[PDB]
């Protein structure tokens, strides 16, 4: 089971961005997280995403975009990739996609997007994992015991961002 | 009772409660607990008679602050604080 995180130019998620994704204040960032796995019963949730000046994801940051599945930033939008008659590239790959609006909060030309995923079970009883919870369900209710359970099986990803100033 | 009142006065090699502060981010890697920064979890250790082991007996919960989206949540996480030990 392999996982990847990629940034795209637009909300069409057609063209993965070459090099270091470059962004300015009030521009959007388009994020796709993916997993190539054999077990159909295996899923994942986007647990937490944040931006930091530090390459180390253990470093604390106050620019939090998603916190425990539910988005914290008001600009977050989720996109479907599992829509009938709406094909996406690479079928063998299961994906979750979202976007956010970049806000000027740091004073650096280089930032890191850090996202952690947690594993989940798509079908009852098959896997030793909690059931998958959508962002909408988590916002209405999600408790500490479930969060602790999800955190037991998690993978973190990091991509750099080049921050440009503009008039 | 192999609790703090006995064990912290009679410091010894046999099975007893041991004091231990844990910092969530620094010691456990639990980044999602906003408050407290840490707490006294303690642990159980020491020799036992006769093949038994020194292990926890009474455990207590810990009140934590975490977030879901922008919603602050306060809850009592069970099984966080070791209060007494037993040979088993």
């Amino acid at each position: 089971a392999t996982f990847n995180m990629e940034l795209y130019n637009t909300d069409l998620f057609l063209v993965p961005s070459p090099g270091v994704f470059s962004v300015a204040e009030n521009e959007h960032v388009y994020v796709e997280v993916s997993v190539t796995k054999a077990d159909q019963d295996l899923g994942f949730a986007i647990q937490t995403c944040f931006l930091s000046p530090y390459s180390n994801p253990d470093r604390m940051s106050d620019y939090t975009i998603i916190e425990n599945i539910c988005p914290k930033d008001d600009s977050v939008k989720f996109y479907s990739s599992k829509r009938v008659h709406f094909p996406i590239p690479h079928a063998e790959v299961d994906k979750k996609r979202f976007s956010f609006l970049f806000k000027s909060v740091f004073n650096t030309s280089l930032l890191f997007l850090h996202c952690e995923l947690t594993l989940c079970s798509r079908k009852k009883g098959s896997l030793k994992l909690p059931r998958c919870v959508t962002p909408d369900d988590a916002c209405t209710s999600l408790d500490a015991t479930m969060i602790w359970t999800m955190m037991q099986n998690k993978k973190t990803f990091t991509k750099p961002l080049a921050v440009v100033l503009q008039h | 009772a192999l609790d703090a009142a006995y064990c912290f006065r009679n410091v010894q090699d046999n099975c007893c409660l041991r004091p231990l502060y844990i910092d969530f981010r620094k010691d456990l890697g639990w980044k999602w607990i906003h408050e407290p920064k840490g707490y006294n979890a303690n642990f159980c250790a020491g020799a036992c008679p006769y093949s038994p082991r020194c292990r926890s007996q009474d455990l207590e919960p810990l009140t934590i602050v975490y977030y879901v989206g922008r919603k602050p949540k306060v809850e009592q996480l069970s099984n966080m604080i070791v209060k007494s030990c037993k040979c088993s």
